């Protein structure tokens, strides 16, 4: 049993009022069954697409969830992930500098 | 192309 | 060259929650180009890269048949694993397989691979000679004597020497403009105060292909190897990659630090300085 | 939509036990059940199952086509879409049919076999069922001919996944979910592609009334166990000094031997060369 590493980031340099893509990249986890949601202002964004399940040479799985967004500084974006190794759902907030 | 070789455990 | 083709199989049992699931994905280098999911209505091998989409009907038919057979085989393999390890039929278990070939500059075979794991641990692997096996435990040993009896290694060797390499060459040809033309990283350094005596210098590389890249921080020519925050390489989402490397620096010495970037899309290695 | 499943088997005998589980939103928690036509009319007068519905002992009343709905508050009706159908078939309601393999139960890998299910009783349908947890039976209409009803199930191309023990059941017209008693089991075995062993005799194939004759099955492959078969036995293998694995069967008829590995009873090697005693 391995616990997921999470990254939340944009596809392009974040600029307010411009089209972009938001990515929750999860990896290093095992088993495969995992829950991933992209949150805006605390609530799920529908129209969330994800890549097909693959894994690394250490047999740990990885997945990319992503949505189309427009960054503003009023709105807050995050990623919520639940997994069997997690007692409680982990939330990672999007920071333009990470 | 994927392998056509059966790997029965 | 050099290039690689890999196939990734995942087979999962999940009693009460669904029927056994088979997922397969194909990679050339860091680019996924095909996928199969047995949980679809009418499961088919599907394209994931635009340069394979113009392959004909014959290709998708063949691959879909092959994949359905593989799905059946690996479901039964989950049953067999249950008997091997004397586990209950109520638990959720996973078989993973990765196999494929590496070729060089001229397309000649460099390496063959075929590894299998059960519940995240190494189960059985094809040796470099492509004619023997290595088993990690007694169950895996049963599988080994089975495969030796069935002469699996020879058929596998046949696939790796012929079909795998030829199709890899054809693929490298289909998408040359995206697979064989390396995309250099767009690079820049950012500054982020921590204390009033400390500050983080972050070296950014964005939109590069392929995924392998070197980001180092040097303090007057010395590699801050064990005091660098090196985040895992991540996908941008458009088949390119992102990476950064942070170093924490005493304020007032930002000048003494340089970021060195090496990537095959770069004619010469880069050195960046924050300003 | 929820995922409905029956444990350990959807095909269940009278007096047996079967549990229906409804998995919805990562919970087996709160669901209602329905039969095949009263689709929006929940059974047991709309009873809510706070737990997986355990049926034990199983009666013919339980037989039927089930769907489940999960409790989904803040939602168009407060209930999910219908789940996957799951048919509970109760067996042991009629005289068992006969099942036979053509040409035989030993089936070469990649080849095909016909499992024929027939009966004195005019069964409307036949079901072919492989012994195993979480398995679906195959249905065929019964052809009526010369006072017997029959059905030819085709199995192939033969792989390990299709090997195992098979039973056929019959069902009459007005009780489609009530099946007969199981037929006598048929062990379908796939042979190959494991290399064939050598067969010999000690002291030889020519034997008269007085003395002993032992058949020796030998191979360089690490077969865990050898099977001796006569036209129309099982022994563990021992590793010999010349690195051959061998079994010795102490005993006319024509014999062949099949190698096999542990935890894999339904897959044998290619047959040895025939040896007549
Ligand atoms: C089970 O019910 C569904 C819909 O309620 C129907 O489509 C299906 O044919 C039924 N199965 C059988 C075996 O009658
Ligand atoms: C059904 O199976 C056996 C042998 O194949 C026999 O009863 C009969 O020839 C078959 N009927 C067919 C193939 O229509
Ligand atoms: C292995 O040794 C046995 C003696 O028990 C002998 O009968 C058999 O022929 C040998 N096998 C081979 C392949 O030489």
């Amino acid at each position: 049993q391995r616990t997921p590493k999470i990254q939340v980031y944009s596809r392009h340099p974040a600029e307010n009022g411009k089209s972009n893509f938001l990515n929750c990249y999860v990896s290093g986890f095992h088993p495969s069954d995992i829950e991933v949601d992209l949150l805006k202002n605390g609530e799920r964004i529908e129209k969330v697409e994800h890549s097909d399940l693959s894994f690394s040479k250490d047999w740990s799985f990885y997945l990319l969830y992503y949505t189309e967004f427009t960054p503003t500084e009023k709105d807050e974006y995050a990623c919520r992930v639940n997994h069997v190794t997690l007692s409680q759902p982990k939330i990672v907030k999007w920071d333009r500098d990470m | 192309l994927s392998s056509p070789v059966t790997k029965s455990f | 060259g050099s290039h690689s083709m890999r196939y990734f199989y995942t087979a999962m049992s999940r009693p009460g929650r669904g029927e056994p699931r088979f997922i397969a994905v194909g990679y050339v280098d860091d680019t996924q180009f095909v996928r199969f999911d047995s949980d679809a209505a009418s499961p088919r091998m599907a394209p994931r890269a635009p340069w394979i989409e113009q392959e004909g009907p014959e290709y998708w038919d063949g691959e879909t048949r092959n994949m359905k057979a593989s799905a059946q085989t690996y479901r039964e393999n989950l049953r067999i694993a249950l008997r091997y390890y004397n586990q209950s039929e109520a638990g959720s278990h996973i078989i993973q397989v990765m196999y494929g070939c590496d070729v060089g500059p001229d397309g000649r075979l460099l390496r063959g691979h075929d590894q299998s794991a059960y519940d995240g641990k190494d189960y059985i692997a094809l040796n470099e000679d492509l004619s023997s096996w290595t088993a990690a435990d007694t169950a895996a040993q049963i599988t080994q004597r089975k495969w030796e009896a069935a002469r699996v290694a020879e058929q596998l060797r046949a696939y790796l020497e012929g079909l795998c390499v030829e199709w890899l060459r054809r693929y490298l040809e289909n998408g040359k403009e995206t697979l064989q033309r390396a995309d250099p990283p767009k690079t820049h350094v950012t500054h982020h105060p921590i204390s009033d005596h400390e500050a983080t210098l972050r070296c950014w590389a964005l939109g590069f292909y392929p995924a392998e890249i070197t980001l180092t921080w040097q303090r007057d020519g010395e590699d801050q190897t064990q005091d660098t925050e090196l985040v895992e390489t991540r996908p941008a989402g458009d088949r390119t990659f992102q990476k950064w490397a942070a170093v924490v620096v005493p304020s007032g010495e930002e000048q003494r630090y340089t970021c060195h970037v090496q990537h095959e899309g770069l004619p010469k290695p880069l050195t960046l300085r924050w300003e | 939509k929820p995922f409905l499943s029956a444990w350990p088997s959807a095909v269940v005998p009278r007096g047996g036990h079967v549990t229906l589980r409804c998995h919805y939103r990562h919970r087996f928690n709160n669901f209602m059940l329905y039969k095949e036509d009263r689709i929006h009319v929940p059974i047991f007068h709309g009873r809510l199952f706070q737990e997986s519905f355990n049926m034990s002992p199983v009666t013919t009343a339980h037989a039927g086509n089930y769907t489940c709905r999960g409790s989904h508050p803040h939602s168009p009706t407060g209930w999910s879409a219908p789940s996957n159908p799951v048919v509970i078939m109760v067996t042991g309601n009629h005289r068992k049919p006969s099942l036979l393999a053509h040409p035989g139960p030993l089936v070469k890998s990649g080849e095909r076999v016909i499992l024929q299910c027939w009966s004195d009783i005019m069964f409307e349908h036949f079901f072919l069922h492989k012994e195993g947890i979480s398995k679906d039976p195959s249905r065929l209409v019964g052809q009526i001919h010369d006072g017997v009803s029959k059905a030819n199930f085709s199995i192939g191309p033969m792989m390990l996944a299709l090997a195992g023990t098979y039973r056929c059941y019959g069902s009459v017209t007005h009780t489609p979910y009530q099946l007969s008693a199981p037929s006598d089991p048929l062990d379908i075995v796939v042979t190959g592609p494991y290399e064939k062993p050598s067969l010999s005799a000690q002291p030889g194939p020519k034997v008269q009334a007085g003395e002993s004759v032992t058949l020796s099955c030998s191979s360089r492959s690490s077969y865990d166990m050898y099977h001796l078969s006569r036209e129309g036995r099982r022994l563990p293998a021992v590793r010999k000094v010349n690195r051959t694995f061998q079994a010795d069967f102490p005993l006319g008829g024509t014999y062949r031997c099949f190698g096999s590995f542990r935890h894999s009873p339904y897959e044998w090697s290619d047959p040895s060369d025939p040896l007549l005693v």
